[PDB]
């Protein structure tokens, strides 16, 4: 990577899957070494040898690297040391749930353990944020009241709430996109959203426009677009 | 963390049943007072209702249904209003009195 | 920061973030045989914290009105605050 | 306080702060000693260090040393095994309260979690201790009506229940007296009261006959002679 970024002085990019177990290789070699473990048997030089590896993917003047990094973590524990150092040398982060997943919305990034330092009202516009920030606030507020739920029905809760929760649940089957290199395993097509047309699909739909139409038609498909067409394929 | 996580919702829980609980021994009181109330309702009625029989209980429409303004009385609420509704399909446009938030 | 305040003029000084001087004074003192209080970095570094944290004062007007001002920060990995650090 | 004790035999009182600081730093030489602790990092010879001190403040044939200790509670959990064993070795113990010291009311002090070595029967007079039992009680009263208060308001409450909500109200703003140390803050100076003068008006209250006191009357007062002025205060 360093010789491109350099040498040639091209743009490069970077994938790792996955570079816990840089970490973890790390972890095994330093018992025999002499050193002794850190804390739940990692190497106690785990903050300089992520440290390192992460100055040395940087962004100067004559290449700039955008990188694409998995990280593996045992029965998601992010408390953990290495899992939890990384996330500080990372500007925006995706952490992946199994919620989600169960969910049987693919894709599974978490919509409420997602940070952003590239989201700014004028980074990608003012517009952008104050629609992200709308879907940030309606899925927190869903999840608070999951315990009021289940205990008891939502004829019994407030009505207001339930303005709240109807667009959150639409709203969470609605990040699904199926995928055009796991077509297969998805069970449907792929379907891809640009970035400009992103906003606007949930900008919408946020309004009360475009919420009045089935969960499911939310389920498994890309943009706005795609949700109306797979309504009509309800309707019949 | 995750252990804070589930301490300070179990506390939400453990508030709800202190809640649902005192709630429900004040129910007890309410439908005693709302039994007793019933009972001489229903006695002046079954007086009127002795006439009716003997004069043959023969025959838009207007619907009543019956509710409390407080809530939290389960499916009270929306079972009546499903049969209010069902009812709604003899007449689409039967003008409906509600007694009851 | 404190020369500033010897010399009368106010500042205020930002330690972000404490917990990853402790990480790198854990891994240190575990090297050196010093070992893991409430944080992986060895107990004595409540000594090094307290030390460093009490040398942000405010001086009397006999010795000049600046005062170093701290805020020490502690990064919380889901709000934990029974931990050592 | 031990010369004070021992050689010219003259009675005094100690006072320490807080003595959370203490037990930590024995934790510390413990383990820098080159000795395992116990669980959760902790001195392993706490026990046996917490009694060495312990028994040496102690009423003696010649002199007596009585210590008011402030102890610092650890995220606020006291069964943490540090404070767990600390909390026998302390015969009087009290505790104070986040939310009595916010809502305004000073002391701290918590009116159902105050306890001492010398507490109830005749032996604090037995006036002196069916006042204090009312006083129990009635605060009771008002947590448990709270629940009724809060969805309801009035449907199950009584002529007399609403009346023993009052002389709780009334009891709970007694609490709260001004502080010689925050005229600084508060700008009303110190409050004495005798043993006598406490015992009587708060059995005023619970006879009903200082219901006719407002409840915010009884908020930062002295002695009786204070919280009758306060009623004609207020009233007008």
């Amino acid at each position: 990577a360093e010789y491109f970024r350099d040498e040639e002085g091209q743009d490069v990019l970077l994938f790792i899957d996955n570079i816990f177990r840089f970490t973890q290789a790390g972890s095994e070699v330093s018992a025999l070494l002499g050193r002794i473990p850190s804390a739940v048997g990692y190497q106690p030089t785990l903050a300089t040898d992520m440290g390192l590896l992460q100055e040395r993917i940087t962004t100067t003047k004559k290449g700039s690297v955008t990188s694409v990094q998995a990280v593996y973590v045992p029965a998601d524990d992010l408390t953990d040391p290495a899992p939890a150092t990384t996330f500080a040398h990372l500007d925006a982060t995706t952490v992946l749930s199994r919620g989600i997943s169960e969910l049987g919305i693919y894709p599974a990034v978490d919509p409420l353990d997602s940070k952003s330092r590239l989201l700014d009202a004028a980074v990608v516009g003012q517009e952008h944020y104050d629609v992200a920030s709308k879907v940030q606030e309606t899925l927190q507020t869903y999840k608070s009241l999951q315990d009021i739920i289940a205990i008891l029905g939502m004829d019994e809760l407030s009505e207001q709430d339930k303005l709240t929760v109807e667009r959150a649940r639409k709203i969470q089957r609605f990040l699904s996109q199926p995928f055009a290199v796991a077509e297969v395993f998805t069970g449907i097509p792929g379907k891809l959203v640009r970035l400009k047309d992103t906003v606007a699909s949930f900008k919408a739909v946020l309004e009360g426009k475009y919420d009045n139409i089935p969960e499911h038609a939310f389920y498994m498909v890309g943009g706005i677009e795609d949700v109306v067409a797979k309504a009509e394929k309800l309707a019949a | 963390a995750t252990l804070k996580e589930v301490e300070m919702r179990l506390k939400s829980i453990k508030n709800i049943e202190k809640i649902t609980k005192t709630m429900k021994i004040v129910a007890s009181t309410r439908l005693s007072k709302a039994e007793k109330a019933k009972i001489s309702a229903k006695k002046m009625d079954e007086a009127e209702q002795l006439f009716y029989k003997n004069a043959e209980t023969k025959n838009k429409e207007l619907i009543v249904a019956i509710t409390s303004d407080k809530g939290l009385c389960g499916s009270i609420h929306s079972q009546l209003a499903k049969a209010v509704r069902r009812h709604l399909n003899d007449q689409p446009n039967a003008d409906i009195v509600t007694i009851g938030d | 920061g404190e020369w500033f305040r010897d010399n009368g003029k106010h500042a205020l000084i930002v330690y972000d973030d404490l917990s990853k001087q402790a990480v790198a004074y854990r891994q240190l003192s575990l090297l050196l045989r010093r070992p893991p209080g409430r944080e992986a970095y060895p107990g004595d570094v409540f000594y090094l914290h307290s030390r460093l944290l009490e040398r942000a004062a405010k001086l009397s007007e006999k010795e000049g009105s600046g005062s170093l001002t701290a805020l020490p920060v502690i990064e919380t990995q889901g709000g934990d605050v029974s931990a050592y650090i």
